[PDB]
RNA sequence: GCCUG
RNA sequence: AGAGAAAUCAAGGC
């Protein structure tokens, strides 16, 4: 570790990059979830009084109490519902241009939004198939079951398929039906509205950083639209509001705040810390209640605000998924069991214990609710003795004290976390730090030294192809060192290092590095490697990072007119069809790698034979979203009438063609 | 001819689509947002991980059932037929013996590329600097476009330059005259018949200048954002034209 | 009833575990009350760590690290190299561990046998039941089962606390010794600008300054291995597969540094463990460092060399990430890079033949070293660090780079303070265990000074 | 005893 | 046995 504290040349803080030991393999958790969900959903009852009585605590429907109650020495799980509300007036006062934005989101935008992004979500736990189903197999099954229980179809708008979700709720019972196998499955008001409220727990993999393993939740796909519209919401005013750090990049804030300064005379602080138990000390009764005060001071109808607080109060009655159970050994043998089978560290739990979920009132869950926390820790900083600058993304937070004196900086430090407090959220004593005069200090991996905030990420660039193919895989992997490179990450030295890695990588998985069958077959029937998958030298360079491999050969020579005739011809039989661009043009290496319940894989293949026959016959639908009124079946009938009635056939061809018409 | 043949495909598709797909059919067009991107493939999470073992497999490729690759060459099996299976092999062996498409495809298809490849050799690099310089990132534009075009109207545009007769005579009036003009014009030659797939792409690689955060130690053009990957890395800088 | 409308059943619903209606109105005069904090001490000198007390830690990585050798062989296939080997070999047993019995060598000569056939895969014969744990989970169930009375317990697992080995000492040290081929390979980059000709100099200049260590031979040693064994991970999975780990000199004669075995694995999880019988060269051999190792005497062409045998379970994910062990160059070059840079930016004039004065902690009356020597040193350290990176490594890393911060803002006499009750040296030290690698981090910080006047 | 990996 | 660390692999299902 002396060898990572340089005192000469460059400083410690340069050498922060070497503490970073991603190069190794990535912890992963491993079997059962249940012990650290049971720890997660047991703390905000632990931490809800001074004392942790938790039988008292299990008892409380919304968590709120006097600040009498708040621990000050150690977590606190709940809020203080004046201090709530008069903490998010002042941040309707204070950035009323975010507030307005806001307004013009719900009158115009909110409107617009299609249910079918709900089909960009992660993993969705289907209460109809009792699976984990991607998101849109669990959309179209959701649309379906709404439809036939409604007797309507429901609109193509993502209020729309609110609404329909509010009215299927009042009916008693719902039915749903569905190699080829016909089944029905009927629920009752109480099953959908436990599979409504009951959220689908799993273990976060592949996460650095952390000792211990934790557990991220998401909600079913019922639950889903209000929880986007919400979300949305919180995106759109976090974005005008200076204090945030999710949606700006981060860096940009944190250079802005370095680059100030004072008169060399006032005391400057730097504050950089996390939250202990972010989500597990947070109340969404607190949240719905900042934003009923947000739409409430900003005119907005009933209706609206019904439909932001929808989510929460679902989340309120949540029943978070158990898992397959607490682990106990006999000796040697090992068996898992649930809650309540046997005495453990969560009996005060088993009062609340349902087949194999557990219901939970108090705290959250983290990778659900991201932009309203956000919103919720905010909202703290503002305050009358608050004067500093604050940037927070999620659970890591920086702030920048300059006060006239020592007192007053301590004073504001400590009024900054008993405001967190009052709110509900903890700062880590220990992970806090607060370093006077500022000048060093470190927010979500970016740190920051006097007056230089160099970036440092997460993980490397994986030097790999991705495995699409040898032209997509190429682009992808320049464009991902360009993009770690122009961040501040990689500079010329590291980045051309990580080309020649990369490329060196590239060329062994296609098979082009040493004697294989492609080399093989290369040299038997004289061809000459001209791409850089074929074994040739590599064109690419630092500066040229960004141009297309065919394009740039054909510029220096490397490639004759005839091999790019040969190779771009449209007619070959080897291709077809956020920050990820892929602009590599479709040539005979754009190809696709054969990769290779029953009754779901032939509804995939029907649906996209149906989307590619639309593709084709619609040219008109890859350049715009899809709207037309009617069904799929009246809009493709006009159209294929309008085309073949405008060729200039003769008429009797004409008829034969419609004639073979279905 | 090929007109006609194109319109029984498409009418036996059709006959396809509404037997074997009556309920699907019947279905809100708007519904096709949603079954566009139906998959019941996982989030993979690592696609490169697999990518050695599914190179090596003995037919990796999924090519169309064409009779150009003939099914054995110098001994070697190149295609596996029963989409038919191929080896990666075989788009070496097309780079040499295959098919050749008209010039005009190729300059069609390279078009963005290619000027991408001019504008990176048709300008000099002034002395290479060395300093504390300070990289603020900004917000600039990403590539150079054929003319400024709207966000609004990218999708107006790019209707009027491949099925006009397809929209609104109000949509019609949404769209630059200039872009659409010129991007018919160099996109006409066969990436305006089938291969629209890509067409579309490389007409919205043209006109979509998407924005992107960049370092910046001085105000950059897009021309400049387009290569600013190495103009400036926190320690240097070279002055363009 | 204007857009969105909500039914008297679903309010019901909704207002079940609250105490507020839909739109909350808690009847509640808004205001910010006070509460009574506490004192922000501050951190006067910097903490130390806590050394553990125990056995010191074994080596507990996959491959050999530092004492990994190779046999020089002539100029072939590996199918060749392979035989060469194996023709002319005198295997006995030195030291044998309950670990790894001696009898499992018959696996590995046999492998080597078939591999001098040209076919790699070899059939279980009798040593594979042991070598790679065949049935061995229903029996172990079994012995379980048929030893089983008592009341069901709550699962206590226990990490097995160890400390500093003084080993690692060694490895940093012998990792760092010049080697006399370079050992770093990688096609370069075309050059078409000034920019792109500094770029790959640099690169250049980095690969000559740490190409030839032994940290980069051992580094090239586990990418080969790491590769040659995922790549043959699904090659049969009935059948023992070898996987021999030679390379090419530049005279071309061959180097054979070891042999890594997979048996009758039965993977179908990518976090599953497949089993392996790495058989390695050694240079020095210690009982306290490898208790599971055994080691038998291989003599060719006269000469005698070490060869150790370890029965090891490794997952797919694992040798992945090892097959891509060449980013570990990545960190320590941006750090020369920097120093290059830094140079540069202070005249306006490049110099690629640079390598300044880094003042350091060191236990010795030096004051520092050469910029070289760091950066192979930074290497080595890397390497080590991604070797034995675990959740231990992970936690320990991630809450030292506060301290690391922290003793950086005493460096500019700048004042770190503390909240009420905090102690970061709590957070570091639930992370040291066994992890060797971390123990001499630990014992690297508690050697700098804590206080800065 | 049959089968995926 | 071994890998590993707060619970799993050291084959599973029918
Ligand atoms: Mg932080």
């Amino acid at each position: 570790m002396n060898l990572f504290t340089p005192r000469s040349e460059i400083n410690p803080t340069t050498t922060q990059e070497l503490l970073y030991a991603y190069t190794g393999p990535a912890p992963v958790a491993y079997g059962t979830r249940t012990r650290a969900v049971l720890e997660n959903i047991i703390r905000p009852y632990q931490y809800f009084y001074k004392e942790p009585n938790v039988q008292r605590a299990l008892d409380i429907k919304t968590g709120c109490k006097e600040p009498e109650d708040i621990n000050v020495e150690g977590p606190s799980s709940g809020f203080h519902t004046a201090s709530v509300l008069k903490l998010a007036d002042n941040f309707f006062r204070k950035y009323r241009p975010a507030m307005e934005k806001l307004k013009y989101w719900i009158l115009v935008k909110l409107p617009k939004l299609k249910y079918a992004e709900l089909s960009k979500g992660r993993q969705t736990y289907s209460f109809i198939h009792k699976r984990n189903l991607p998101a849109p197999i669990a959309l179209e099954e959701t649309v379906e079951f709404l439809e036939q229980n409604l007797r309507r179809k429901i609109g193509p708008t993502l209020l729309s398929y609110c609404q329909a979700i509010a009215d299927v709720m009042e009916l008693d019972e719902t039915t749903y039906e569905g190699r080829e196998e016909t089944y029905t499955i009927k629920f009752s008001r109480e099953e959908l509205w436990d599979q409504m409220r009951t959220l689908n727990t799993m273990w976060k993999h592949l996460e650095r950083g952390r000792l211990n393993r934790r557990t991220i939740a998401t909600p079913s796909m019922l639950i889903r639209g209000f929880v986007k519209i919400v979300e949305d919401a919180a995106k759109e005013i976090l974005e005008n509001v200076p204090t945030s750090g999710v949606p700006v990049g981060g860096e940009e804030k944190l250079a802005k705040l370095a680059s100030k300064q004072t008169f060399h005379t006032a005391v400057t602080g730097e504050l950089s810390g996390d939250q202990e138990k972010f989500n597990e000390c947070l109340d969404p009764d607190a949240m719905r209640l900042m934003w009923t005060v947000f739409l409430r001071k900003l005119g907005c109808p009933d209706w609206i605000m019904e439909l932001f607080n929808i989510p929460f109060m679902v989340f309120k009655s949540k029943l978070a998924d158990m898992g397959e159970g607490l682990v106990y050994t006999k000796g040697k043998l090992t068996d898992r069991k649930p809650l309540g089978e046997m005495p453990s560290e969560f009996d005060d739990l088993v009062r609340n214990v349902v087949g194999n979920s557990i219901s939970c009132r108090l705290g959250m869950f983290m990778g659900m609710y991201n932009l309203t926390s956000t919103l919720l820790a905010l909202i703290s900083i503002e305050r009358e003795e608050l004067t500093g600058s604050h940037v927070e993304s999620s659970d890591d937070f920086i702030h920048f004290f300059n006060c006239k004196t020592h007192e007053e900086m301590f004073k504001q430090a400590e009024t900054l976390r008993l405001t967190l407090k009052l709110v509900g959220i903890n700062m880590s004593p220990s992970k806090c730090i607060l370093i006077s005069p500022a000048g060093i200090g470190e927010f979500n991996s970016k740190f920051h030294h006097r007056d230089f905030v160099g970036n440092v990420a997460t993980e490397l660039p994986a030097l790999v192809p991705n495995g699409t193919n040898p032209m997509t895989d190429l682009a992808m992997g320049l464009n991902v060192i360009k993009h770690s490179v122009n961040t501040g990450q990689m500079n010329l030295c590291t980045g051309a290092l990580a080309m020649r890695i990369f490329n060196h990588a590239y060329k062994y998985a296609y098979m082009a590095l040493g004697v294989t069958r492609r080399t093989r077959f290369m040299e038997e029937n004289a061809i000459t490697p001209l791409l850089t998958n074929q074994g040739a030298s590599p064109v690419h360079s630092f500066s040229t990072m960004h141009l297309d491999e065919v394009a740039l050969r054909r510029h220096l020579g490397l490639l004759d007119e005839e091999t790019l005739r040969r190779i771009l011809n449209p007619n070959n039989p080897v291709t077809q069809k956020q920050i990820m661009e892929d602009y590599s043009v479709p040539s005979c290496f754009k190809y696709t790698l054969s990769r290779n319940h029953k009754a779901l894989l032939n509804k995939e293949e029907r649906y996209q034979r149906v989307t590619s026959i639309i593709n084709k016959l619609f040219p008109e639908v890859l350049i715009q979203e899809a709207s037309a009124p009617g069904t799929v079946r009246e809009s493709l009938k006009r159209r294929l009438e309008l085309v073949v009635e405008r060729s200039d056939l003769d008429e009797e061809r004409k008829k034969r063609i419609l004639s073979r018409i279905f | 001819a090929e007109s006609e043949c194109t319109l029984r495909a498409l009418v036996e598709e059709y006959n396809g689509a509404c037997k074997e797909a009556p309920k699907e059919m019947s279905k809100q067009f708007t519904d096709y947002n949603t079954f566009k991107r139906y998959t019941t493939s996982k989030k993979d999470h690592a696609p490169q991980m697999r990518l050695v073992y599914s190179v090596r497999k003995p037919w990796p490729i999924s090519m169309t059932p064409s009779k150009e690759i003939p099914l054995v060459f110098n001994g070697t099996k190149l295609k596996d037929t029963i989409r038919t299976r191929a080896n990666i092999v075989v788009p070496d062996y097309w780079s040499k013996y295959g098919s050749q498409t008209s010039l005009e495809v190729v300059n069609a298809i390279l078009y963005a590329e290619d000027l991408k490849v001019q504008r990176f050799f048709s300008t000099e690099w002034g002395e290479i600097r060395y300093g504390r310089m300070l990289p603020f990132r900004k917000p600039v534009q990403a590539c150079p476009t054929i003319e400024e075009v709207n966000p609004a109207s990218i999708p107006h545009t790019l209707l009027q330059v491949f099925c006009p007769q397809y929209t609104t005579l109000d949509s019609k009036r949404k769209a630059h005259m200039g872009a659409v003009e010129k991007l018919k014009r160099v996109m006409e030659p066969i990436c305006k018949v089938q291969t629209q797939e890509s067409a579309v792409h490389i007409a919205r690689s043209l006109i979509d200048s998407n924005k992107k955060w960049l370092p910046t130690v001085v105000d950059h053009t897009p021309r400049t954002a387009e290569m600013a990957h190495f103009l400036c890395s926190k320690y240097h800088y070279v002055h363009t034209n | 009833k204007l857009q969105f409308s909500v039914g008297t059943t679903f309010r019901t619903l909704l207002k079940r575990d609250t105490d507020w209606d839909v739109i909350p109105t808690p009847r509640v005069e808004p205001n910010v009350p006070r509460i009574e904090g506490r004192r922000w001490t501050q951190m006067k000198k910097l903490p130390l760590l806590k050394e553990k007390e125990g056995p010191p830690s074994p080596w507990r990585a996959l491959l050999l690290g530092a004492d990994s050798e190779y046999i020089v062989c002539p100029p072939g296939t590996d199918q060749e190299a392979i035989s060469w080997i194996h023709s002319q070999s005198e295997i006995e047993c030195i030291r044998e561990s309950k670990s790894t019995p001696a009898s499992v060598i018959t696996c590995l000569t046999s492998s080597l046998q078939s591999f001098a056939e040209g076919n790699p895969v070899r059939s279980r014969i009798h040593e594979d039941i042991i070598a790679f744990g065949i049935n061995k989970k229903q029996e172990k169930k079994q012995s379980a089962s048929s030893s089983a009375s008592g009341e069901w317990k709550r699962a206590e697992y226990q990490v097995e606390e160890m400390s500093l080995p003084p080993w690692v000492e060694e490895e940093m040290v012998l990792l760092r010794s010049d080697q006399e081929d370079n050992w770093i390979e990688l096609e370069k980059n075309a050059i078409y600008t000034e920019v792109d000709g500094v770029a790959e100099g640099l690169v250049d200049k980095y690969i000559e300054i740490v190409g030839r260590t032994k940290v980069a031979s051992v580094i090239e040693k586990w990418q080969i291995a790491a590769t040659r064994t995922f790549s043959q991970l699904h090659t049969d999975r009935s059948r023992i597969t070898a996987c021999p780990i030679i390379t090419r000199d530049p005279s071309g004669n061959c180097q054979f540094w070891g042999m890594v075995l997979l048996g009758p694995h039965h993977v179908k999880r990518d976090t599953d463990n497949a089993p392996l019988l790495i058989a390695e060269i050694m240079g020095e051999d210690t009982e306290e460092k490898y208790p599971k190792h055994s080691v038998f005497s291989l003599k060719v062409e006269g000469k005698q060399f070490l060869l150790s045998l370890k029965i090891t379970s490794f997952s797919r994910n694992k040798l992945y990430t090892f097959s891509n062990i060449r980013r570990v160059l990545i960190q320590p070059a941006s750090i020369y890079s920097q120093v290059v840079l830094s140079r540069a930016a202070e005249n306006n004039s490049l110099n690629l033949e640079v390598n300044p004065e880094i003042q350091l902690y060191l236990e010795g009356a030096q004051r520092g070293m050469t910029l070289y020597q760091w950066v192979r040193m930074i290497l080595c350290l890397e390497f080590l660090m991604a070797i034995y990176n675990n959740p231990q490594m992970e936690g320990f890393l991630a809450n030292m780079r506060r301290l690391h911060m922290s003793r950086h803002a005493m460096m500019e006499r700048r004042q770190v303070f503390l909240p009420f009750g905090s102690r970061p040296e709590d957070k570091v030290n639930e992370c040291i265990i066994n992890n060797p690698i971390v123990a001499y981090l630990a014992k690297g910080w508690n050697s700098m000074p804590n206080v800065y006047y």
